[PDB]
RNA sequence: AGGAUAGUGGCCUACCAUGGUUUCAACGGGUAACGGGGAAUAAGGGUUCGAUUCCGGAGAGGGAGCCUGAGAAACGGCUACCACAUCCAAGGAAGGCAGCAGGCGCGCAAAUUACCCAAUCCCGACACGGGGAGGUAGUGACAAUAAAUAACGAUACAGGGUUGUAAUUGGAAUGAGUACAAUGUAAAUACCUUAACGAGGAACAAUUGGAGGGCAAGUCUGGUGCCAGCAGCCGCGGUAAUUCCAGCUCCAAAAGCGUAUAUUAAAGUUGUUGCAGUUAAAAAGCUCGUAGUUGAACCUUGGGCUUGGCUGGCCGGUCCUGGACCCAGCCGAGCCUUUCCUUCUGGCCAGGACUUUUAC
């Protein structure tokens, strides 16, 4: 009905990350499906470890619901975590901030107009202003 | 050849032919349906006329 | 750029497009096992003439010659898996013999008509495509399913399906709320 | 002795032989040729476009009596001149002087068919619609 | 072609590494190193297709970084670095040596060994000659250069370098009898002893080797690698299958009672 | 002989010979020619294609010449000319999408001036930066896979031994779509899962071509009347048109179906396999004759002895399976027959000396 059952396969030790490593099956019958954070949740539960050391990722439900397959990851400690995880999924657990960046286009038109000045620009703005008297 | 000839008739008969409105019939079934269709009703109930089988007879 | 992904037909038309030798003979075939076109019969049609084509080529070789001995029985074992071919015609010879209502047996439509659990076998592709069907523990909405001699005694309905002991449907739960 | 030789070592000369009787098929003169390139309207394209020129009709060939309606069209690509016939009964009233009217072949592969005498093409489009679309009242024609 | 290639296509890639094709457009190029380009394994295929200890590029380079993985004895941060035949692994962190074997499918196996024997490798000699002022040195197949080598070794022997202070610890002369893995072509991987050299001047000389069970077949002398001093005593533990090819019938019948 | 080159070399110079290729097709011309891996069709043999996911090559509007560097005759480097072409205050200055997207033109013919380095990898002083390489989505009926457009009952008739339909009557089932949501992702979309919504004319309505023959399916009704039109071919229209234009009905394939062109099989109509040449197309008017092709027979056969392996069985020795003995059959050896089989040292393996040339 809800009965939300984790089974564990493939376990990997992996001290060169300081973490453990495996693939995650997960039955709910009679449940759309079991969000993110609900299984990290009972992850730290059954293995007695920090539920901000754990990531879930790649799920996909198989053909008739009712069970799930992905990914999961268990560091020896947060800062471990902290230290080997890419920035995406810190967010998504809320262990970091989205950094907030104007869009390729700006960046790019940015790089290449910092490109035609040769100096600082202070000695650039300054100078292209002499030229313009008005 | 000596090729000329006047245009004024393009479209005679279909110009003058009574336009005439189709039924409103009942739709036929798509895809498994029809085949389910036609099989019985070439190996089921045959309709011959002793070895004397049309698909398409006319009201004679 | 990426590497292509392959592809290929899965069937081949007829030499001769009007021929009623053949015409009736694919309509009463179709019939007899529901199918909804005439390209269902040709895709079976295409996989045996090259697996004919295939027992040609193992014929010709000497009997014990090592590509026979086990692509032959390897080809066989398949065939017998399946449940097209019966366990005591493992032969090769009577792999040759094979005709398309073999395979047209084993589809799952054929099979759920030809186990109790449906009415017809028109009745049987549309419980398929419904979502009713489970084979083992996956639900398989595919009605030209091969069944498995394995996965022959798994079938039954669907654990959340109104027929096999599931929850009510759209429209039942829309007359007894009233 | 079969007349063709057989020797073991005479493969130059079968396959100079085959080469230069090759020839004698019409087929392969063409492919080798070029002659769709060099000579065929649409320079070996199945289709062309072109501007109607003229409304004009022709005369069916014997035994038959009637008068085939095509226009005159100048091809784009390349300037030259042909006959092209508009099928269906009263297309002809889709197609007007300078007009832009896409082309493909009779069918035959180069030659005329049936009736209709010097015309190996036929007319699709008119003003960039299907003429079949125009006949049907599928579509309106762009002017 | 105004200068050398540094991208690698995922379909150019050598067959054993075993990867696959809608993975990516390209593949890692091995660095210049010991090893041919052909014939090496860089790290990162090592760390992620076959430990599958990383889960991707970023992963791999974040391992190496922390200097956990050495190679002969010297840790390497290049993730592309070419890892060959006789290559030692070591990661303390998990405590396990590897050495680089081809197994009898012709890749290179997953082989791990014992501290004891990752203390040591073999290289095959290439060619002596004498270095300036007169000093001779071999060349094994990993382009290490060993000066006052032992009078004795000459091109194809092997020799065991310590691979802690790089000297010869002994070596195996090239004759008949000699234990051999291949190197190189369709039979690579298969172990035998050596039959019969068969010699052609100006062109490449043939070795007949033998297969443990009595199974002829031939290959190129640049193909032979000599890792023992006679029949079933090699120099180095060998992988799971001992270097023994089975025919495909062999193979299906041996699957299917292990199981 | 020199010079030059990173180096060989007429690569170039000086001097000197008169050589070099070619009917076994040189040289020249054409190519709607970048080569290959490969593609289409395919009984076999073949025929046709390969600009294009990989490798090699070439170019960066056309030439030519260079700087830097290990590496470029580089072109998102430079110099000059030619052709285009931009700004100008008329003094001058600056260009190169056969990179991504986009525009014009061309045409029968081909998509967004979008997001991102998360994956794949590459570059750098680098664990950190960059990457229209690459990945994501958009357009997308190029092709390819699976696969809906309905299923089951009651009446009423007909009917055949117990149920197949022809009509008017029910309640079930489901996803197309919608959507909380979760998953997916760098972030999204979508897929997959999944509450609630979501099917009786279930208007949630399959089309495209045909119905004389080839070729499956009308001599039905109306209209026209050698006109309009159809018709790949043979043929169909002058008053009941089986072929036109329509309506009805039917046939074929179906989310696909038709047309044009090219190409493959059919084509034993290119024929080596495998064509034909008296009269249907086709033996030079007749001899000689070089190249080419093709060329009679003949030189160790038979016999004897010993041995290795595997098929049928008799043995059966049966857990479909295994032995000497025995028979036939099949494959290889090793000697002897006047005997080819190279010849020598350490003593069949390793170290010297010889060998008619091929084709197969
Ligand atoms: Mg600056
Ligand atoms: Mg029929
Ligand atoms: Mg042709
Ligand atoms: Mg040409
Ligand atoms: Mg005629
Ligand atoms: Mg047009
Ligand atoms: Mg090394
Ligand atoms: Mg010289
Ligand atoms: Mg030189
Ligand atoms: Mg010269
Ligand atoms: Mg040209
Ligand atoms: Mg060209
Ligand atoms: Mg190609
Ligand atoms: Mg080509
Ligand atoms: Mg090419
Ligand atoms: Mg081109
Ligand atoms: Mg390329
Ligand atoms: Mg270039
Ligand atoms: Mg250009
Ligand atoms: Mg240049
Ligand atoms: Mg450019
Ligand atoms: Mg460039
Ligand atoms: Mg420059
Ligand atoms: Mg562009
Ligand atoms: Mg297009
Ligand atoms: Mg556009
Ligand atoms: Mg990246
Ligand atoms: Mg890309
Ligand atoms: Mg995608
Ligand atoms: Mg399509
Ligand atoms: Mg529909
Ligand atoms: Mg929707
Ligand atoms: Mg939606
Ligand atoms: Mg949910
Ligand atoms: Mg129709
Ligand atoms: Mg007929
Ligand atoms: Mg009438
Ligand atoms: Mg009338
Ligand atoms: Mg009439
Ligand atoms: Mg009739
Ligand atoms: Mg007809
Ligand atoms: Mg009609
Ligand atoms: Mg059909
Ligand atoms: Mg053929
Ligand atoms: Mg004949
Ligand atoms: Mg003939
Ligand atoms: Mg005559
Ligand atoms: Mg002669
Ligand atoms: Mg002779």
């Amino acid at each position: 009905s809800d009965a939300v059952t984790i089974r564990t396969r493939k376990v990997i030790s992996n001290p060169l990350l300081a973490r453990r490593q495996f693939v995650i099956d997960v039955l709910h019958p009679n449940r759309a499906n079991v969000s993110k954070d609900e299984l990290r949740e009972k992850l730290a539960e059954i293995y007695k470890a920090e539920k901000d050391a754990v990531s879930v990722f790649g799920f996909r439900t198989q053909f008739g619901g009712g069970k799930s397959t992905g990914f999961g990851l268990i560091y020896q400690s947060v800062a471990d975590a902290k230290r080997f995880e890419p920035a995406y999924r810190l967010v998504r657990y809320g262990l970091a901030e989205k950094v907030e960046k104007a869009s390729r286009q700006q960046r790019k038109q940015k790089k290449n107009r910092d490109k035609k000045i040769f100096g600082t620009q202070r000695r650039a703005q300054k100078r292209a202003a002499r030229r313009n008297a008005d | 050849g000596k090729v000329h000839g006047s245009l004024a008739r393009a479209g005679k008969v279909k110009s003058q032919t009574p336009k005439v409105e189709k039924q409103e019939k009942p739709k036929k079934p798509q895809g498994r349906a029809y085949m389910r269709l036609l099989y019985t009703r070439r190996f089921v109930n045959v309709t011959l006329t002793n070895g004397k089988r049309k698909m398409n007879p006319s009201p004679a | 750029p990426r590497a292509p992904r392959t592809y290929s037909k899965t069937y081949s038309v007829p030499k001769r497009p009007y021929e009623s030798a053949r015409l009736d003979a694919e309509l009463k075939l179709a019939g007899e096992y529901g199918l909804k076109n005439k390209r269902e019969i040709y895709r079976i049609g295409f996989q045996l003439s090259k697996i004919r084509r295939a027992a040609r080529d193992l014929l010709t070789r000497d009997e014990k010659d090592p590509k026979r001995l086990f692509e032959g029985n390897a080809l066989i074992r398949r065939l017998v898996r399946i449940g097209v071919l019966s366990e005591d015609k493992m032969k090769l010879d009577y792999v040759l013999a094979l005709k398309p209502e073999d395979f047209l047996e084993r589809r799952l439509q054929t099979q759920v008509f030809k186990l109790g659990l449906a009415r017809s076998i028109h009745h049987a592709r549309v419980l398929i495509t419904q979502r009713h069907i489970a084979v083992g523990k996956q639900i398989v909405n595919i009605p030209s399913f091969t069944v498995r001699l394995d996965s022959q005694k798994h079938i039954d309905f669907a654990h959340n399906s109104p027929y096999g002991g599931g929850r009510a449907g759209r429209v039942k739960r829309k007359n007894q709320g009233k | 002795g079969k007349g063709k030789p057989r020797g073991l070592n005479s493969a130059r000369k079968l396959r100079v032989h085959r080469r230069n009787n090759r020839w004698a098929d019409q087929a392969y003169k063409a492919r080798l040729l070029g002659t769709a390139f060099k000579s065929s309207p649409f320079g070996g394209s199945s289709h062309a476009k072109g501007i109607v020129l003229e409304k004009i009709g022709i005369e069916s060939k014997q035994p038959n009596s009637a008068i085939r309606k095509c226009v005159r069209v100048q091809l784009i690509k390349n300037g030259k001149k042909v006959t092209a016939f508009v099928p269906n009964d009263g297309c002809l009233n889709f197609v007007d002087e300078n007009d832009e009217v896409l082309l493909a072949g009779f069918g035959r592969r180069g030659k005329a068919k049936g009736d209709i005498p010097g015309v190996r093409f036929k007319v699709v489009k008119v003003s960039g619609v299907s003429l079949l679309a125009l006949w049907k009242e599928k579509k309106e024609k762009p002017r | 072609a105004r200068g050398p290639k540094k991208h690698l296509k995922r379909l150019a890639a050598p067959s054993h590494w075993m990867l696959d094709k809608l993975s990516g457009t390209y593949a890692p190029r091995p660095s210049a190193g010991p090893h041919k380009l052909r014939e090496s394994l860089p790290l990162v295929v090592f760390l992620r297709n076959r430990l599958k200890y990383a889960l991707n590029g970023r992963e791999v380079k974040a391992i190496m970084m922390q200097q956990h993985v050495q190679v002969d004895g010297k840790v390497r941060t290049d993730t592309t670095y070419p890892a060959g035949f006789m290559d030692v692994i070591t990661l303390e962190a998990t405590n396990e040596h590897f050495r680089l074997v081809y197994d009898v499918k012709g890749k290179f196996a997953v082989h791990r060994i014992s501290a004891e024997e990752a203390a040591y490798k073999l290289g095959k000699v290439k060619k002596v000659q004498l270095g300036k002022k007169g000093v001779p040195y071999v060349v094994t197949h990993d382009g290490r250069t060993i000066r006052y080598p032992d009078p004795l070794i000459r091109a194809n022997d092997t020799v065991k370098i310590d691979l802690a202070t790089g000297k010869i610890d002994d070596f195996i002369k090239f004759d008949t009898g000699r234990l051999v893995m291949v190197t190189g072509g369709r039979n690579l991987g298969r172990v035998g002893v050596i039959v019969h050299r068969e010699k052609h001047e100006g062109g490449f000389d043939l070795v007949h080797i033998k297969d443990a069970l009595e199974n002829t077949f031939v290959t190129r002398l640049s193909n032979v690698f000599v890792i023992g001093t006679e029949a079933g005593k090699p120099w180095v533990s060998l992988p799971k299958g001992k270097g023994i090819k089975l025919s495909i019938s062999e193979e299906r019948d041996r699957r299917r009672a292990q199981q």
